[PDB]
């Protein structure tokens, strides 16, 4: 019955399990996870960079729980090859976050419905 | 840093062509963006073409397809090949230099070369 | 060990224009991490290109935006398993210039002082010696002539810029150059 609130909750669960950040922290962006902007890939990727500052993971991280740093190491800093940006002279971490958000948003109607 | 000297100006019939040159005598020439500007009688000085430190060209829409800007980093020279000239192109043509990466302006200017497209 | 970071043709970039940031070192780093601190933080992973004892990487900005302005630092990538990065390069400010009205700049072995003035209420003034990657900054004070100013004691070719508090990497049009001899 509630098609859109289910899709908003699937995008939130997608960010949580992919980026390894807390459920409470993703849900904090109340203005972002509304019916008009829950699937706005650009706004979500910029919000993730603004709030978690993954560039602070440059030197390695600290082992803090629900930190984006393990995701940043596995997909950017300590990656042998970045998936989606393979054989690329210059890769922007924000573009890698954006590509990840774009897959989350696409797979959201498939997962929530099923 | 620079002193720019234009040449090649003169009288030309409509549909004719003319090649202007600019000699620049300063250090780091290849790093400057070089431009051509023109001032027609009673009008404000306007941009005509620019050649970036990287060799990329830019043109005013009024000159697009008819003029070609080029640079020679061995001789420290800029050229403006002007084809299909119409009486609207009559103006004093100026050579200018911009220290890209350090300035937002064309700080260096030549004294001009007159171009007249008769009748 | 600390790599070098420079801007070509320079770090004071007009809107929609180009700049190349070069990371280089005599340590043969397989990769470089170019970090930007500004209104939109980011890290760029660059391939370390090797030739005759040097490892270099270029980051080309093909169209200067507010998002790309900031303080940049380059790090060389050492290892993946015991994760290690080198010491950062010296900080390099990549600034957007030409956004506001140009200020005015006024002037062997003597103390020379250069002054930055404008009627615009700039919060900060920036002095630039042409060819030198680092700029000097100083706040602006009001004068009874309805003009804000900053005096830079020198103790080359110079240019002056104004900026506001809420956008420290977005500067005005450069003042007319002042040759000091
Ligand atoms: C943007 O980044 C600022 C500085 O980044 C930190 O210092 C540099 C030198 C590197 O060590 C980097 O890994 C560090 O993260 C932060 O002060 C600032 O808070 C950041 N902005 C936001 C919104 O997170
Ligand atoms: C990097 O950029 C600099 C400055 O434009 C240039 O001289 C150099 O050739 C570039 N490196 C490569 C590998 O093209």
């Amino acid at each position: 019955a509630a098609r859109i609130p289910a899709a908003i909750d699937a995008v939130i669960k997608g960010i949580v399990t992919k980026f390894g950040v807390s459920t409470e922290s993703v849900q904090g962006l109340k203005s972002l996870f509304t019916a008009n902007t829950y699937n706005d890939v650009t706004k979500i990727a910029r919000a993730i960079n603004e709030q978690y500052n993954p560039s602070s993971c440059l030197t390695g991280g600290s082992g803090a729980d629900n930190s984006i740093c393990p995701w940043a190491m596995e997909n950017f800093f300590a990656a042998r090859k970045i998936p989606g940006f393979i054989q690329r002279e210059a890769v922007s971490m924000n573009d890698v976050i954006e590509k990840t958000v774009k897959t989350i948003v696409s797979d959201a109607p498939k997962t929530a419905e099923t | 840093q620079r002193q720019l000297v234009e040449s090649g100006g003169g009288l030309v019939q409509p549909g004719g062509s003319l090649r202007l040159s600019c000699a620049a005598s300063g250090r780091s020439f290849s790093d400057y963006t070089m431009g051509w500007f023109r001032q027609a009688p009673g009008k404000e000085r306007e941009f005509v073409a620019a050649i970036s430190w990287s060799g990329g060209s830019t043109y005013a829409d009024s000159v697009k397809g008819r003029f070609i800007i080029s640079r020679d980093n061995v001789k420290n020279t800029v050229y403006l090949q002007m084809n299909s000239l119409e009486p609207e192109d009559t103006a004093v043509y100026y050579c200018a230099a911009e220290r890209t990466g350090w300035s937002s302006e064309y700080d260096y200017w030549g004294k001009g070369t007159p171009v007249t497209v008769s009748s | 060990r600390k790599p070098s970071l420079l801007a070509h043709p320079g770090p004071l970039v007009k809107s929609e224009e180009t700049v190349i940031l070069q990371c280089w070192s005599d340590v043969m780093f397989e990769h470089f991490l170019l970090h930007r601190e500004g209104m939109f933080n980011d890290t760029l992973r660059l391939i370390g290109e090797h030739h005759d004892g040097v490892s270099k990487a270029n980051f080309s900005i093909s169209r200067m935006t507010q998002d790309l302005a900031g303080t940049y630092r380059c790090y060389g990538s050492v290892t993946h398993s015991p994760y290690q990065v080198s010491a950062p390069s010296d900080p390099l400010d990549i600034v957007i210039i030409g956004l506001y009205e140009k200020p005015s700049l006024s002037a062997a072995g003597e103390n020379v002082t250069l002054s930055c003035s404008s009627r615009s209420s700039y919060d900060m003034y920036h002095l630039s010696r042409e060819g030198e990657a680092h700029e000097r900054r100083l706040p602006a004070g009001p004068k009874v002539n309805g003009t804000f100013q900053a005096d830079f004691p020198l103790g080359g070719t110079y240019r002056c810029f104004g900026s506001f508090h809420d956008s420290p990497y977005e500067w005005s049009k450069s003042s007319d150059p002042l040759l000091v001899s």
